[PDB]
């Protein structure tokens, strides 16, 4: 059937509902039609009100029925947003509700358009797609606003497989920025990456701007085979493997890569070069290691 | 029948409910403004207790 | 008329509904100085754990 919702501004809307369909459904229909959430409305039939765990059948509600819904001042659940300025902002958000829900929420309340926000919750900034639950953002949480002015933008980053991430840059910002951006947020040394946008390659000596780039655009990573410095290490039982290193890499790192290689864990790794013990401290830089240059290992 | 006595009597109720919903609204949202400002001095005392911590921490 | 008397219960109603949120918001604004009484504890005893340095 349908039935009619007035508000007391009268704001007549029709639902198509069936009799034997509970209150909170009803109040998931006004949430779906005119963006109202259930904790924030209150139904009245004639004079009493409409309970979440009570159907329509049990309220002799007909066909063509009308309803009153009152909106309350608040919800469950209210979060606290900071700008750089200095203003205290209330939010009525719900569990559910993603981060592109917060940002278009506090556009309603400020007018800062979502495009220029980034928000900042106990030191990790929030991603579009992700909701409050993900990020575990309880009530009366503060989250910190920060403007990403000078051309801010979000651009993605796939590779052939689907691992998405998300990096902040400006059209000035050159491919190599980019690559570096990449290797401070997962870990890829950009002599390894080769970035493609279009189904071009992107050279290093560019800019996103130069590729005509611009914000929510994906760019393709590929990850070569090999980088520019490679090393050779002899493992206790004598076979050799080659780690694709940096010479400002740290022992720590290349053990870190013996341990993937090989699987042997770092504390029983103790490396050698020319007679030499090599320190986790130092660099490969501060050892004069040069490319394939083998180690050994022996405890 | 007196139809005009509960006409005008229902007037009066309409406007002064009118009224009463204006008033609780402006009471809310003065509470709101409190709250805001509590939960900025409650995020004060969170910088100061992060940085006491921060000092004791130096302590080895 | 008639349309009187729907739109003073309407409003009786909602003036109850604002009175609860208000209510609401004031029983938060009593537990965040209860929170904000905890961190003043928290940074006297901080503060005496300081002391405790030299």
């Amino acid at each position: 059937m349908q039935i009619f919702v007035k508000t007391l501004t009268g704001k007549t809307i029709t639902l198509e509902v069936e009799p034997s369909d509970t209150i909170e459904n009803v109040k998931a229909k006004i949430q779906d039609k005119e963006g109202i959430p259930p904790d924030q409305q209150r139904l009245i039939f004639a004079g009493k009100q409409l309970e979440d765990g009570r159907t329509l059948s049990d309220y002799n509600i007909q066909k063509e029925s009308t309803l009153h819904l009152v909106l309350r001042l608040r919800g469950g659940m209210q979060i606290f947003v900071k700008t750089l300025t200095g203003k205290t902002i209330t939010l009525e958000v719900e569990p559910s509700d993603t981060i592109e829900n917060v940002k278009a929420k506090i556009q309603d309340k400020e007018g800062i358009p979502p495009d220029q926000q980034r928000l900042i919750f106990a030191g990790k900034q929030l991603e579009d797609g992700r909701t409050l639950s993900d990020y575990n953002i309880q009530k009366e949480s503060t989250l910190h606003l920060v403007l990403r002015l000078r051309g801010g933008m979000q651009i993605f980053v796939k590779t052939l497989t689907g691992k998405t991430i998300t990096l902040e840059v400006e059209p000035s910002d050159t491919i190599e920025n980019v690559k570096a951006k990449i290797q401070d947020k997962e870990g890829i040394p950009p002599d390894q990456q080769r970035l493609i946008f279009a189904g071009k390659q992107l050279e290093d000596g560019r800019t996103l701007s130069d590729y005509n780039i611009q914000k929510e655009s994906t760019l393709h990573l590929v990850l070569r085979l090999r980088g520019g410095m490679q090393i050779f290490v002899k493992t206790l039982t004598g076979k050799t493997i080659t780690l694709e290193v940096e010479p400002s890499d740290t022992i720590e790192n290349v053990k870190a890569k013996i341990q993937d290689k090989e699987g042997i864990p770092p504390d029983q790794q103790r490396l050698i070069f020319a007679g030499k013990q090599l320190e986790d401290g130092r660099t490969l830089s501060d050892y004069n290691i040069q490319k394939e240059s083998t180690l050994h290992l022996v405890l | 029948a007196g139809a005009l006595l509960r006409k005008q009597e229902l007037v009066t109720q309409n406007e002064l409910l009118k009224q009463q919903v204006k008033i609780f609204e402006e009471d809310f949202q003065r509470e709101r403004s409190d709250r805001e400002r509590m939960n900025e001095e409650k995020e004060e005392l969170k910088k100061q207790v992060e940085k006491l911590q921060a000092q004791v921490t130096l302590s080895n």
